[PDB]
RNA sequence: GUCUUGGGUG
């Protein structure tokens, strides 16, 4: 999603050269004050209070890389974090990324990330909105319109919590769907249409985004191939 | 740039037929049915009005230079 | 194909799946299509060997070099024998026949 | 509502495009550099300083005197064409592309000349930054298509490129492991050093590199015999245990060491790998001899005593050693603690806990454009500015007289080496 | 397990009080010296398991990329249970897993 | 940037073996895959001191030295050729002159066409450079 | 794909090429004692 | 990879077993190979 | 007419 799978040069220069792929974005940096006032309002420990005889469950909070506290549960305060993201009081291009294994909380809002958008996949478990998308018919015909009913474009979807911009490292924590339709398994038996994988392993998915599409992975250059994906890969 | 004259696989002349075949587009007849009553019957005379891209109106908008 | 990111392959896989779809088997034909997942896999191998190409033509060349000034003053002469130029007998009759 | 389809994903994606484009990173990174880059390397190093105190062939009469200039706001104006008459006149991308020009605009900055004297100024031209088309800069924004085209300008032009000599330019991003992470790497056979922690520091302002650091564990498996661990700070020559660099920060006692690094007392085998640090640092016991130990190391000049051999190891253990933490005093804690992160990290590695670090991982890289690339040869270039003014005011306030300011800056400076850099691509002087 | 100085907190280091034959642990800065618990001085592992149990914190049920089982629980009979293999990242570890309930957070095993 | 082509797939004469290709010459002539071309050239006069300066000028046989083995008779009187004008290879598109340092004073400093490339001029344009000195660009066309 | 072409400038490199470096000549190699040259592409499919 | 390739005596050579006490006879075992993990204690008395 | 840099081809 962030690089093209097949735009490169051959020779001394293949795989050193990239291309971006077509939606994908560099962040442009973020000042870290409004970040870190959201972190001590709601609850973080400075190390100027750790004790590691104690703090045995703490979990510690990077902010570019540099440790500025511990907190007793990081689960309400990504919740809160996401929440602020996705009503545009942080940055949209801010990463926001809880490491579980690790126990460590870590938001980069540096320069030069390179991230792209995706849908969002309602994942809070309480509501019957969960597991489907939120963007629905209403802001497709917002977009149509071009305004709201009291210039209604991308960034108002991105505001409005309906897409968000996900960098390298806080894909390592999401789980995509491919497809719309993937968000719900199917009761087909067509010898023509190409078999969507079986994916039988995992008794119950728990989606928290969707590709807005699976062809945008590709650059300017492999955006030219009709049908890439009936070729053998070094040929496009 | 400009419909060429001729069809490149045959030579039928096509290029008399770009103002009609506008027109019937603009009255709302769909591209095979204006492709049709132009009697562009062969697929490679009917490629040639149907995927003809015209430049000459983007390169007529810078001024004249002399 | 190997766990690039934490314990598995792709974001749209769960962790620790080792099953053929997971770790690089295509299922589907050319003329079927791959499909997004697997069409990345295909062209992590198919990089792999442009890579190969582009990367071990250097080492073939330079021991094709090395063995072309080892063996260029090495002359069958009219008495039969190998010999180099400073005359030593590399082998007594060419190819022993 | 409705199931979204296929067509509902191409709207938002046509949403996307008529909003950014495809050349938006180049612009939005340039149009970020002149607005806050040029200013905040300007006010990076603000003010310069001359100094005479006494003892010139005078009656003894001793007077304090500093001559002293102070850099303000900085002035950006839209590209101009100065002609060999000395008309000038707008200047467009089509022209300066017909006669080789540079399309560039000229950059101001304000000084401000103070003197004191203790007995015991306008705009000045510092040189043209080359201007990004289709930027906010560029004479190219306003105009609808209809100017467009009489300008001679295709509306299909995305800009994104600069115009030097005529010649368009486009800046390459340039792709750069990550700053401020820790990344604990495997080593090889015949290497004493097995695992081996490097952090790159770097500052949230200015977003340039200022110190590395890598903390290695000697010892090879079953060969070494010693698996101690040792730090490596800039500015010395040979690799100083960990115990001594903790002691040297203020924590001396051993069970804060490993506090500092043990979060868990239960767990065993890291503090059965702890013990010979502790055994090969367990010499010192207070801060100034550890520090001095540092000192004895810090590649200085020869011989000196340990009053100040104290302040040169303070000074390394303060400033160049991860500034990213905090570059001021009082506040060595929090390097202590993030100095038991990374051990910590180490040890994980070493102990087969966790996984080696992955170079090749895309989230640990950062991409560097238009507006980065152009911050760090703009500060280059204005350093080497301001040493021509201190230079200058070296010589020309020996003359006993007032100076308007508008000759002592040589404009051509910056002007000749961004246009040789964006001309030639060599990144530096 | 070593300790540290109630007095100076250095750490003490074994030794031999000659007249008593009785192992005792002697401060290398202070002079104090204290009566231990255990004779063992020493220890070396090759075959190690630490790192078996211990990659579970109480908020492992919100991870969304843990696999889901249908595995019954032995402690209250709750048919959903989040799964994954030995956190322990050894060549030679086996490929055995651990289950997590999302009801009780007790951590069980299909044995 | 490109064109529908009709495509056959056959093994019909042998002459499209190994990634060659059979193309209709009737199709050629009737415009398919033809493109123009455009090559322009740039010169300008030098300032090697005060009075010492280069002159875009037809070179006379007489008063100049080395001169190239092309043909001047294609200049007009202010050392440049006008467009409309057909160019084969050597032939001098900007005729200039560098002086001879302290009759029969002055080198040659022509700019000739390539010699590989025919084609017709296009558009000689004329301007002064950064330094106000006088600033000459020739574009040819062709056709491929 | 581009080769080149060196033209032998008297008679006795002509009796050399034209007698050691001959296309008929090469067609077996002592690399493997077979033959380099087969018959190829369009003439094998259509002769089966 | 260096490696020996061992061909055994011809009664060996046929009998499974046999080949397997060679193999034993062959293959290299230090004290390393069959500790598991060593303990200090401190015993003051010999005989106790 | 020379040296470096960059983009490429088989
Ligand atoms: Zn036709
Ligand atoms: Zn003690
Ligand atoms: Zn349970």
């Amino acid at each position: 999603g962030l690089v093209c799978p097949a735009e490169t040069p051959e020779g001394q220069a293949c795989g050193l050269v990239k291309n971006l792929s077509l939606l994908s974005g560099i962040s442009i940096g973020s000042p870290s004050e409004p970040i870190i006032n959201f972190l001590e309002e709601w609850g973080m420990e400075p190390l100027e209070d750790y004790d590691p005889a104690q703090h045995t469950k703490s979990t510690r909070i990077f902010v570019n890389g540099v440790w500025t506290g511990i907190h007793r549960d990081p689960s309400m305060l990504v919740s809160t974090m996401r929440d602020l993201r996705r009503s545009g009081a942080i940055s949209p291009e801010v990463s926001i990324i809880r490491d579980i294994r690790e126990r460590e909380f870590k938001i980069f809002t540096d320069v030069g990330r390179v991230y792209r958008p995706l849908f969002i996949v309602e994942d809070d478990e309480s509501k019957d909105n969960k597991g489907e998308l939120r963007i629905t018919k209403e802001h497709i015909r917002k977009i149509q319109q071009g305004y709201d009913d009291d210039v209604y474009g991308w960034s108002s979807l991105v505001t409005s919590g309906v897409i968000e911009y996900v960098d390298g490292e806080e894909e390592e924590t999401i789980m995509i769907a491919m497809t719309p339709e993937d968000l719900q398994t199917r009761s087909l038996n067509d010898t023509a249409k190409r078999i969507k994988p079986e994916m039988s392993t995992s008794s119950h998915h728990t989606f928290t985004h969707c590709e807005i599409h699976p062809s945008m992975i590709l650059g300017v250059a492999a955006s030219i191939i009709p049908f890439p994906d009936h070729n053998q890969s070094p040929r496009n | 740039m400009i419909i060429p004259v001729r069809c490149f696989s045959c030579g039928k002349v096509v290029g008399d037929k770009w103002d009609a075949y506008l027109r019937l587009l603009e009255e709302g007849k769909q591209e095979g049915d204006a492709l049709d009553e132009l009697k562009l019957k062969r697929y490679c005379c009917r490629r040639m009005v149907l995927t003809h891209v015209d430049l000459i109106e983007k390169f007529l908008r810078y001024n004249p230079l002399e | 194909i190997a766990f690039g990111f934490a314990d598995r392959s792709l974001p749209h896989f769960t962790k620790d799946d080792f099953s053929p779809e997971s770790k690089g088997f295509v299922e589907n034909s050319y003329l079927r299509g791959l499909t997004p997942q697997e069409f990345f896999f295909h062209a992590m191998a198919g990089r792999e060997g442009l890579i190969d190409t582009a990367v071990k033509t250097a080492e073939t060349g330079y021991i094709q070099r090395r063995l072309v000034k080892a063996l260029e003053d090495i002359m069958v002469h009219y008495d039969g024998t190998t010999r180099n130029s400073l005359g030593d007998i590399i082998q007594f009759l060419y190819g022993e026949d | 509502d409705d199931t979204i389809t296929t067509e509902d994903c191409w709207t938002v994606i046509s949403a996307f495009f008529e909003e950014k484009g495809l050349v938006s990173q180049q612009l939005d990174s340039f149009d970020e550099f002149m607005e806050t880059s040029i200013q905040d390397l300007v006010w990076e190093e603000p003010r310069l300083i001359l100094d005479q105190p006494a003892q010139h062939t005078n009656e003894k009469d001793n007077i304090n005197k500093r001559y002293e200039i102070r850099f303000g706001k900085i002035y950006l104006s839209r590209p101009t064409m100065t002609e060999a008459d000395g008309t000038t006149h707008a200047m467009f991308p089509q022209e300066a592309r017909l006669r080789n020009l540079t399309y560039s605009s000229p950059v101001y900055l304000d000084m401000e000349k103070s003197m004191f004297t203790s007995i015991d100024g306008n705009k000045v031209h510092i040189g043209k930054v080359p201007i990004m088309l289709r930027s906010k800069f560029c004479s190219l924004r306003t105009l609808d298509e209809v100017d467009l085209y009489k300008m001679k300008e295709c509306p299909y032009d995305m800009g994104g490129y600069f115009v030097i000599n005529g010649s368009e330019k486009v800046l390459i991003a340039q792709e750069r492991s990550a700053a401020n992470i820790v990344q604990v790497f495997k080593k090889a056979a015949p290497s004493p050093i097995s695992h081996v922690a490097e952090i790159r520091s770097a500052l949230e302002k200015g977003s340039r590199l200022i110190s590395t650091m890598q903390i290695k564990l000697y010892g090879r498996e079953d060969k070494g015999t010693g698996r101690t661990i040792k730090a490596t700070l800039p500015y010395v020559k040979q690799d100083i245990p960990i115990v001594i660099v903790f002691r040297a920060l203020g924590v001396v006692p051993d069970g804060e060491i490993l506090q500092h690094i043990c979060y868990d007392e239960n767990d065993w085998q890291m503090l059965e790998m702890l013990k010979p640090c502790i055994e090969e640092g367990f010499v010192i016991q207070d801060k100034e001899v550890a520090l001095d130990f540092i000192g004895r190391r810090g590649s200085a000049a020869l011989g000196i005593r340990r009053e100040k051999r104290i302040q040169y190891a303070k000074d390394i253990l303060q400033k160049e050693l991860l500034p990213h933490i905090t570059q001021e005093e009082g506040f060595e804690t929090r390097k202590t603690f993030f100095l038991g992160y990374m051990v910590n990290r180490l040890l994980l590695c070493a102990l087969e806990r966790k996984d080696q670090d992955d170079r090749d991982h895309f989230g640990k890289k950062r991409l560097d454009l238009a507006g980065p690339l152009l911050a760090n040869l703009f500060r280059i270039l204005f350093r080497k500015l301001t040493r021509e003014i201190y230079r200058y005011m070296q010589r020309c306030i020996e003359t006993d007289r007032d100076f308007n300011l508008n000759l002592a800056v040589k404009s051509t400076t910056i002007t000749s080496g961004l246009k040789y850099s964006l001309a030639t691509g060599n990144w530096g002087e | 397990s070593f300790r540290f100085c109630l007095e100076c907190n250095n750490m003490l280091y074994p030794k031999e009080d000659k007249e008593n034959q009785r192992l005792l642990y002697s401060c290398r800065n202070c002079d104090y010296t204290e009566l231990a618990e255990d004779p063992k001085v020493y220890r070396h592992e090759l075959i190690t398991n630490i790192g078996e149990t211990a990659g579970i914190v109480d908020d492992i049920g919100q991870d969304p990329t843990l696999p889901r089982s249908d595995k019954e629980c032995p402690e209250c009979h709750s048919r959903d249970c989040v799964f994954f293999q030995s956190q322990q990242r050894r060549k030679d570890t086996n490929m055995t897993l651990f289950y997590v309930c999302l009801n009780c957070k007790k951590t069980f095993r299909d044995e | 940037a490109g064109q529908n082509a009709i495509v056959a797939i056959a093994c019909y004469s042998g002459y499209n073996q190994e990634d060659s290709m059979i193309m209709n010459q009737s199709s050629i002539d009737r415009g398919l895959f033809r493109s123009l071309f455009f090559r322009s050239y740039m010169d300008q006069e030098k300032r090697f001191g005060i009075s010492i300066v280069e002159e875009f000028e037809k070179p006379t046989r007489a008063t100049t030295l080395r001169l190239k083995h092309g043909t001047y008779e294609k200049l007009d009187e202010d050392g440049l050729i006008a467009p409309g004008v057909r160019v084969s290879g050597d032939d001098i598109i900007i005729g200039k002159t560098t002086p001879i340092p302290p009759y029969h004073t002055k080198r040659d400093a022509s700019t000739p066409l390539r010699s590989t490339e025919n084609g017709i001029v296009d558009q000689v344009l004329l301007t002064t450079n950064q330094e106000g000195l006088k600033f000459v660009k020739v574009r040819m066309r062709t056709t491929k | 794909d581009e080769m080149n072409l060196h033209v032998p400038q008297s008679e006795e490199t002509r009796a050399e090429l034209s007698q050691l470096c001959a296309v008929p000549l090469q067609i077996v190699s002592p690399q493997s004692n077979k033959p380099v040259m087969g018959i190829v592409q369009d003439t094998l499919c259509g002769v089966r | 990879t260096p490696a020996l390739t061992v061909y055994l005596d011809r009664e060996i050579a046929l009998d499974i077993e046999k080949a397997k006490v060679i193999q034993s006879s062959i293959e290299y075992t230090t004290l390393k190979n069959v500790t598991s993990a060593t303990e200090i204690y401190y015993d003051p008395d010999p005989t106790s």
